RNA sequence: GUUACGGCGGUCCAUAGCGGCAGGGAAACGCCCGGUCCCAUCCCGAACCCGGAAGCUAAGCCUGCCAGCGCCGAUGAUACUACCCAUCCGGGUGGAAAAGUAGGACACCGCCGAACAC
RNA sequence: AGCGAAAGCGAGUCUGAAUAGGGCGUAUCCACACAAGAGUGUGUGGUGUAGUGGUGUGUUCUGGACCCGAAGCGGAGUGA
RNA sequence: CUGUGGGUAGGGGUGAAAGGCCAAUCAAACUCCGUGAUAGCUGGUUCUCCCCGAAAUGCAUUUAGGUGCAGCGUCGCAUGUUUCUUGCCGGAGGUAGAGCUACUGGAUGGCCGAUGGGCCCCACAGGGUUACUGACGUCAGCCAAACUCCGAAUGCCGGUAAGUCCAAGAGUGCGGCAGUGAGACGGCGGGGGAUAAGCUCCGUGCGUCGAGAGGGAAACAGCCCAGAUCGCCGGCUAAGGCCCCUAAGCGUGUGCUAAGUGGAAAAGGAUGUGCAGUCGCGAAGACAACCAGGAGGUUGGCUUAGAAGCAGCCACCCUUGAAAGAGUGCGUAAUAGCUCACUGGUCAAGUGAUUGUGCGCCGAUAAUGUAGCGGGGCUCAAGCACACCGCCGAAGCCGC
RNA sequence: AAAACACAGGUCCGUGCGAAGUCGCAAGACGAUGUAUACGGACUGACGCCUGCCCGGUGCUGGAAGGUUAAGAGGACCCG
RNA sequence: AAUUCCUUGUCGGGUAAGUUCCGACCUGCACGAAUGGCGUAACGACUUCUCAACUGUCUCAACCAUAGACUCGGCGAAAU
RNA sequence: UUGCCUCCUAAAAUGUAACGGAGGCGCCCAAAGGUUCCCUCAACCUGGACGGCAAUCAGGUGUUGAGUGUAAGUGCACAAGGGAGCUUGACUGCGAGACGGACAUGUCGAGCAGGGACGAAAGUCGGGACUAGUGAUCCGGCACCUCUGAGUGGAAGGGGUGUCGCUCAACGGAUAAAAGGUACCCCGGGGAUAACAGGCUGAUCUUCCCCAAGAGUCCAUAUCGACGGGAUGGUUUGGCACCUCGAUGUCGGCUCGUCGCAUCCUGGGGCUGGAGCAGGUCCCAAGGGUUGGGCUGUUCGCCCAUUAAAGCGGCACGCGAGCUGGGUUUAGAACGUCGUGAGACAGUUCGGUCUCUAUCCGCCGCGCGCGUCAGAAGCUUGAGGAAACCUGUCCCUAGU
């Protein structure tokens, strides 16, 4: 599933752009999805250069530089961030002479190694033709590689022979027709969907939509909010597939939690179609939920990560700031105490803590009152003698007691719009 | 790719020359081997790459003797 | 998964699929097992995953013997190459499985899950197979 | 492959005795 | 010619071996007391070599019994197989294992010379 | 008339200080003995050894070499 | 721009350079000669018949489509059975197979759990709950071309006796003359490949084609039968056939098959055979109909929108054994409506499940046109087994 | 038929004049009946703004003291 | 880019709709200063885009006449 | 990669291929040779000092488990392994009968003078436990020789004997002396050998399936279905190299089509997570239809505006004796890159001859002849075919 070998692993921070603490934050990410991978992170070094080297990427005097250390290492780990061209992977492993990671085709393998469903496995492969279609006869082990592209002069002068098309047009129609093909494939899961698309989602069914930074604990709340056994691991991209699940509230309506796919900053752009199962959640959504770990890497750089594309998919898509609710939650056994800081810059604080606080009370609460809403305040007088006058009432909308002491009272409930228009009938 | 492989000698041709019943004049390579597979027996030598040979004429005959198989010549009485 | 942690040789031929198995045709630690019929190389790919089938069926509780080792590597000469230029390396780990040899057993209170788990495997199988049983 | 296939099973007839030539 | 005999040898070199339980030194075999001598220790009379019979069958060697470990091991059957029949399956005739089972086995034979007998 | 590399010797000769064995020769074959069974030798006695010119045929050598076929190479000339 | 007259000539000329032009030819013009250049290359090589009759392998090769020698053919001589087949006997081997606690390497459990980690007393003194690596290994059952305690079958070497012996037209040696040295497919044993290829590379006193006609596979070098000396308007057969095409047989007996299976395939299912078991069944009433059975604390609790038999949640282990499970099935706000099981009688021979035991089945799929029996047609077999009778059938055998 | 060649313009190099260069074995010729503001060669290619660093490799132009360095009458010694 | 693999690079223009085109950015795999760098009026049967006009290019073809074709008489081949 | 050695392949004799699986070798020896005579090695303690996993020489125990100079095997415990004494058997010179042996290389050396010891008498040795550690011939060196010495004497030179000099490593070794381009190309051949197309295979591809862990809001199978498994089709890339290289024209577009169905619009099905309107899904169905443009040669692909939809494929990726030449694939030129250059590019760019009168089949039309049992004529049935088949909007029905 276009894998491979890291174990032992150093790391070395690019820092084409931004801060000291955003390189070393990046090269923390990739060391992380490194281990994802399957690694163990040795040190991590850092450099200050501008524009990438358009041949080298790393340039010469660093790639001899960095090949010293590989060569001191004796392993093919050696990390360095980026997304790098056909030609600067060419240099790189010209000079470096083993096997140096780029940010993308990292990303695309650990989604090869974590992917379980068909939907999701096809998406990884369509993101694996994209990335590599522009490394065709020109990155390291190409097709041209002093042994492709032969079929040339098959035509001197002219006789009974010839193929006819470009070479390499040929060979790139390959992989064209292959991802034409691919691309045909995508599947409509809005016909999963639909049990709840039209029906239930204007029959109330609200949606509530979990999406934040990769291990910040998304899996992890859905379980937690609504008794499910999704998986939970710390490595990175532990959720494939955008599952859902039920789970209801005093005002019953069960809001339909749907988990996501984290994202983590700079994604490779390529894999927006296996993203599309996500992203399609959150334009189709009507809450949307971050979550933020206690103890969790720097203040606030991952919530800009996460929207940055938010705000990109969900302005292309439509007329749309879907409620987005930045709960601060899972904080207990945190072990830091400099979250007074971050409290105040945002005021949220709502443990649960992987049930062990268990004190969502709070967002049980936001969660709902923000975005919940039915025909509530439907006075169903009715005399008690009847038993049809109390059906459907209890059972499909959900009662709140309200003047009901009795029968023989003001019977009121929040019911649904179908249920009572003007069914009181006094 | 390339083969790190491709190479072998040249069959060395071993093995019993004479078996067990077959007359053989004085100095007949009886067996080539690399060790003592076979041990020398009875009017049989070894030689310096472990040919078996006979010192004397006679039939082949193979035995054993202290768990060693042996090659030896028993004298074929003329008649 | 089940990979051997050094094979002496790692280019081999491919081993024989003739005759009946000679060993390992009877159940021997568990109660039930399957038995194949047919000739094969159970790849260490088909052993998990009739594994996982059995155990996950079985749900929580018994144990499953996998008696077969995939142990024998067949190569795969690099994909689009021509007929030559050395072996290709390993690329696939096999148990050589003959007719009537138990691949697998099972130790499960109830005999009807027991079997049912034992159906499922033989159907991850790539060949004939046979839920056997120790009581003969 | 029908073509190969029914060549090839035409071997398996009472005048070939399962054997043909090309299989 | 007889020995709880000593040597030299054989076995297609364990059916002989290892281990255990009991027994004897007559001549011998040994242990054993010494190093003056021939001789010897990469140091040592431990060993090798040299003189004696003070002592002992405790060991070695040998006798009988143990099937405990190892050793051998069928007959049947099977696997395999030569040839043949057979349109995929198989089958027939001839050979026939390995493993296992029954079991066998605590060795057998030849030459001398010893003590006694003749 | 061979053996050898020749002084050469010659049914012998070369190798070798070494009558030590081998090599190559003494047409072939038969008998007699002496030997040794290491594959048989040694002498002795018998018959006496067969080439060489033509020429046919098949191969072959040097030539064109069974016949056809290049692109090209060289010498001398002919062409603005 | 052009006329006329001139000059530059071939490894040279001329070239505002295209390798362009230099007499319809130019990366070195043309004619003659060397010359019948040379070509491991292609082609061609002419009358006949009789006898024998290959090779496409080994080694070497500036070699790999060539050649030398060997191997194999032929013709002479010499030897003469030395050849070959079969029986027997003496042999060595390490393949198939098998085994591995017999080695070298990959595997279920208890044992020690030793070296160790936490707990450990927190002491480093001392000791165990020690779910832990739990070792070398101890003891119980499994794989290998480069493993072997073993170990065939064949094959091979040799001996012996025969057979074949008016011949295999054998073996061996020496000569004349070769050709071959591109093999193919099929069976078996294997490597490479994906244990694909009509693939490729090997072995095969294996075959056939090559170089082989004749019969059968429809047609179809390599498959099956069978090796054509010639002529017969004779006969028996081989493989294969036998309804008509197309010569007997729309053969005989017993069964199976319902799909045109036969006449293509990996399959889920059982409703065709026979099996062989097996609960209860006996016509001591079984599977069945008509069959009163419908509130036991029966809303049983769980728990509460009701939680009524009944979203759910393990229960209800009980009797004048009446036939009713604190009730699994449709429901139904929840009751209710109306029943599953068993029953109480008539119950008027069998009734279910099982390895499916094994036969024979059914689900499947390219593009000119039936199209996957050769055709017609065949199940009233002309299909499939097991038996049994005939014949038809070749260039085979026999007859002349 | 063009973006190629040429082109006018540039720069470098060579040339002291039967020059350099070229055709010739040679004579001779062209160059040129010319003279360094002329010729031949190389590259660039009107014109405008410009042609930055490098003489390490290789050519060319000068030569720094050495070392290596054939052809000779330097001919010891040695040998027949 | 007559030079760019990634590449249909990104943005703006132009189209209804622009892998082409123009202007920029330029992170130049693999521009570069007389094998000249960049501009450049004029020039070009050069290459590439745009617009006006124009139209049988096309929507979508129709009709007319000539030369054949076709028929008649004469002559009368060819590759294969 | 090429020679040599070892193993497995290798099918229990020998031998046996691959660009099959593994390794070694172009050496070390003056002792690691010869010979005599002695010894056994690994693995644990009663137990040890600094001493541990491992030193010791701790033998105290323990049965041939390590070590062989060096790869691999075959051997070696009897030792071939470990030690010492002496010595130089590479008996060198002469050599047995024998044998291993396409042609070009190996095993014993029994005998002889002369040795080596240990010793003591008997005794053994022609470098090594064995198989690698090497290179023909030619040419020349160098030593010794009782050989020849161009009239004789010597001499030069030659000869013999013993030796030396080749990574002649492409290792049977063309020469003593040698690299490239050709797209300017030419000739001799090849379908022995690639590119296109066909064929076989079907890894890849493509269509499906089989079990069903999961996703589908509770709810494997509305829709999906991983881990695994099985196949279909032969339109992708491939593999093979089987016809074709005395020529099978090569992409894209145009013209013309014709076929398959794996269907982009009718049929109901079910299911629908089908309220309706719309959808999804499979099942059936090939009648007809299934577009016009911008970019690019462009197949494709993106986009534009529409439509019931703008289906997928086969037919030599259908169709160049039907057309086009946009790209591709001659020669010119330039750019980037590589090359000290000729040139090259699996990069870019501009420019670059598309021949043929149709014989046969085929097809579209049209005649002549003869048939249809006398010669004619009008009207004719219809076996059999050919054509056509497309569908859209708006109204009511019903705002039901
Ligand atoms: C006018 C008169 C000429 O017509 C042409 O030029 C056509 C246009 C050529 O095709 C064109 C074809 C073209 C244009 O297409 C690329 C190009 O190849 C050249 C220029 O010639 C031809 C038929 C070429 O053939 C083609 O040769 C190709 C090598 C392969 C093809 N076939 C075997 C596979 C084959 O038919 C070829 C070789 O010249 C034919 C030989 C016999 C000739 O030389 C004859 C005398 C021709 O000159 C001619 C017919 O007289
Ligand atoms: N200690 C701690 N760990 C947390 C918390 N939240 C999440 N995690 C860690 O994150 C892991 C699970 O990540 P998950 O909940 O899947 O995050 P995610 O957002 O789904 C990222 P992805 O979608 O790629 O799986 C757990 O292993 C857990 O340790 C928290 O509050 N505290």
């Amino acid at each position: 599933y276009r894998q491979l070998r890291l174990e032992r692993v150093v790391l070395v921070g690019v820092w084409t752009e931004g801060s000291a603490a955003d390189a070393e934050a990046s090269l923390a990410e990739l060391a992380a999805l490194a281990e994802t991978a399957g690694s163990e992170v040795l040190e991590g070094l850092i450099q200050r250069r501008d524009k990438p080297d358009p041949s080298t990427y790393i340039g010469s005097g660093k790639a001899a530089e960095l090949r010293e250390v590989v060569l001191a290492t004796g392993a093919d780990t050696v990390i360095c961030d980026g997304e790098l061209s056909p030609a600067q992977l060419n240099a790189l492993e010209k000079a470096v002479k083993v096997k140096v990671i780029d940010r993308t085709a990292l990303i695309l393998d650990i989604f090869a190694q974590h992917a379980t469903s068909r939907e999701g496995k096809a998406q990884v492969s369509l993101a694996q033709m994209e990335y590599m279609l522009p490394r065709l006869r020109g990155w390291g082990e190409s097709m041209s590689r002093q042994a492709g592209g032969r079929a040339g002069g098959a035509g001197g002068g002219v006789g009974t022979r010839g193929p006819g098309e470009t070479k390499i047009e040929t060979d790139r129609r390959r992989i064209r027709e292959r991802m034409a093909k691919l691309r045909r494939e995508i599947r409509d899961m809005k016909k999963i969907r639909d049990t709840q698309r039209g029906s239930r989602r204007r029959s109330e069914i609200p949606s509530v939509a979990i999406v934040g930074y990769t291990n910040a604990g998304k899996s992890s709340l859905l379980n937690a909010l609504t008794g499910a056994g999704v998986l939970v691991e710390n490595a990175l991209f532990a959720t494939l597939e955008p599952t859902t699940r039920r789970g209801e509230f005093e005002d019953g309506r069960p809001f339909v939690l749907t988990d996501t796919v984290g994202f983590v900053r700079h994604l490779p752009t390529q894999l927006v179609e296996a993203f599309r199962s996500t992203l399609e959640e959150v334009v189709d959504a009507d809450l949307l939920i971050h979550v933020v770990d206690g103890s969790d890497v720097n203040p606030l750089a991952q919530i800009n990560a996460v929207r940055t594309v938010i705000n990109e998919v969900v302005a292309e898509y439509d007329i749309a700031p879907p409620p987005e609710l930045l709960v601060v939650n899972k904080i207990d056994a945190a072990t830091g105490v400099g979250l007074a800081q971050l409290r105040r810059a945002l005021p949220d604080a709502v443990f649960v803590s992987a049930r062990t606080g268990d004190g969502l009370d709070k967002l049980r609460s936001r969660m709902g009152e923000l975005v919940e809403s039915t025909d509530a305040t439907v006075d169903v007088t009715i005399p008690y003698d009847r038993g049809d006058l109390v059906a459907r009432v209890h059972t499909d909308g959900h009662v709140d007691a309200t003047e009901h002491t009795d029968a023989g009272t003001r019977i009121k409930a929040r019911v649904p719009a179908p249920l009572a228009a003007t069914l009181r009938e006094y | 790719s390339s083969s790190r492989n491709g190479r072998d000698s040249a069959a060395q041709r071993l093995g019993v020359k004479r078996f067990g019943g077959q007359v053989v004049k004085a100095g007949e390579i009886l067996v080539r081997q690399r060790g003592t597979h076979f041990h020398p027996g009875v009017n049989v030598g070894r030689g310096g790459d472990d040919t078996l040979f006979a010192l004397a004429p006679g039939a082949v005959e193979f035995g054993a003797k202290r768990g060693r198989k042996t090659v030896n010549i028993v004298p074929v009485a003329r008649p | 998964m089940l990979i051997p942690r050094k094979v002496k040789h790692r280019k081999q031929h491919h081993p024989e699929q003739r005759g009946i198995a000679s060993g390992g045709t009877s159940v021997s630690f568990g109660d039930y097992g399957i038995q194949a019929l047919e000739h094969a190389y159970i790849t260490n790919r088909q052993i998990e995953s009739a594994r996982i089938a059995i155990n996950r069926h079985i749900k929580r509780g018994g144990k499953v013997w996998i008696n077969i080792f995939p142990d024998r590597p067949l190569t795969k000469k690099p994909a689009e190459t021509r007929m030559g230029s050395g072996k290709g390396s390993p690329e696939w780990w096999v148990a050589n499985v003959k007719p009537g040899r138990v691949l697998f057993e099972l130790s499960y209170p109830d005999e009807k899950t027991a079997r049912d788990a034992l159906t499922r495997a033989i159907h991850k199988l790539p060949i004939k197979a046979r839920i056997v049983t120790r009581e003969e | 492959a029908k073509r190969g296939r029914k060549k090839r099973d035409r071997k398996h007839s009472k005048a070939n005795h399962g054997k043909r030539p090309n299989a």
